[PDB]
């Protein structure tokens, strides 16, 4: 089987990293700008589709609410959601590079609740060209890493209640 | 009475401002004043705990106790909880500097809840025996 | 040459912004990024002297180097000398934020006299050289 071109893509920079490395303060988001270039001098890809992907999301056993009361699974299932969900966006992404084009796109990292086991992010991205208008789309896989470090802030260990008895 | 002892151990411990009056809700402020010569230092943290004891008797002793309990844990409470107090290197002193705020009108003679324990050995001394707060 | 890497080690310097201009005067900081990745912790200490380094050639050459060396000893200083970075875990980093203050302007490109060095093995690594200051 001999199929069409297809193309590649190098993840010529980013702006506010270095070797893919940073840190947040546990509750300040950021944002910053990916640059991509489109190294084919043919082709050109109409399809680009996004997927935050986490190292928590990763070092999870997939069978994991075996012995856990309900209680304390909602909670770190809803994290879990949230983080995966909302952890990293993308605004205003590209939908079609032409052959040896760059292109910057944002992308917004923000952290409001993750755990402190969250060292590790593993932005994949998939991009597909099209085919001849007939059936389907060649789709092709880049997985570029990312270690985002966390640092302690301010942080609440406990609490009581002591209701009001008197008015003042 | 006034200026209490540890058990098991040298240091001693006494409010400068043993006897304090002040008026519901304003914030006042101690000085737990340490000595500590035994051998070697201590990492000591004092803590107030609101919780009601419990009971171990008729009611008219039972709720008795109870009240005396409840005003102990509900009355007066502290601005600096879990104050780790930082080093207090052998035969020095230090002045644990305790804020406070009442919630309840009434006399504290020998507040109870206010205790300090050491990291050392478990301990468990009252040194709230030295304070007589009156909140109006 | 604008990312800097240190002898005998695998720790790494950048600047955030290692170009940058500002009104000479202005109190202005750059964030100094350490990749560790190595083995272990670092202790590492920032500073900066204000010291006209000693000249070792005819006058042309020896005064153009006197006073390149002043310029670069009294041109900048920095408010928070003799940092230390509190810690630095491996495969981690850290951001050293530091706040500076021109008095004499110019163009400090790949300025010296900034330079951090190690409390582990007392090395002299240069880490001013990705940094580009221009003070008007």
């Amino acid at each position: 089987k001999i199929l069409p071109e297809q193309p590649q893509l190098e993840l010529l920079s980013t702006s506010k990293m270095t070797r893919n490395s940073w840190m947040m303060l546990d509750g300040t988001k950021t944002d910053f700008h990916i640059t991509v270039r489109n190294k084919s001098l043919s082709c050109a890809i109409n399809h680009i589709k996004i997927i935050p992907m986490n190292n928590i999301e990763q070092m999870l056993k997939p069978d994991y609410w075996k012995k856990m009361p309900p209680d304390d699974l909602y909670i770190m299932e809803k994290q879990l959601d949230w983080l995966s969900k909302s952890c990293v966006r993308i605004i205003k992404l590209p939908t079609v590079i032409k052959p040896n084009e760059t292109i910057t796109f944002d992308l917004e990292l923000d952290n409001t609740a993750v755990p402190f086991n969250f060292t590790g992010f593993d932005l994949l991205i998939e991009y597909g060209m099209s085919a001849t208008d007939e059936s389907c789309i060649y789709l092709k896989k880049l997985s570029i890493p990312y270690e985002v470090t966390l640092r302690r802030t301010i942080e609440v260990p406990s609490m009581d209640i002591i209701p009001l008895n008197e008015l003042f | 009475t006034s200026l209490v002892n540890s058990k098991l151990s040298n240091v001693k411990f006494k409010f400068i401002n043993s006897n304090i009056k002040v008026i519901k809700g304003e914030k006042f402020t101690m000085r737990l004043q340490i000595i500590n010569s035994s051998s070697s230092p201590l990492d000591l943290v004092v803590y107030y705990n609101n919780t009601i004891n419990p009971i171990p008797l008729t009611l008219e002793n039972q709720y008795q106790l109870h009240n005396k309990y409840r005003k102990i844990a509900e009355g007066i409470i502290l601005l600096s909880n879990d104050y780790k107090i930082p080093v207090v290197p052998p035969r020095e002193t230090y002045f644990a500097d305790l804020r406070f705020i009442g919630i309840m009108s009434g006399y504290y003679g020998t507040l109870s809840g206010l205790k300090v324990l050491d990291l050392n050995t478990n301990e468990l001394i009252e040194v709230g025996n030295g304070a007589s707060v009156l909140i109006q």
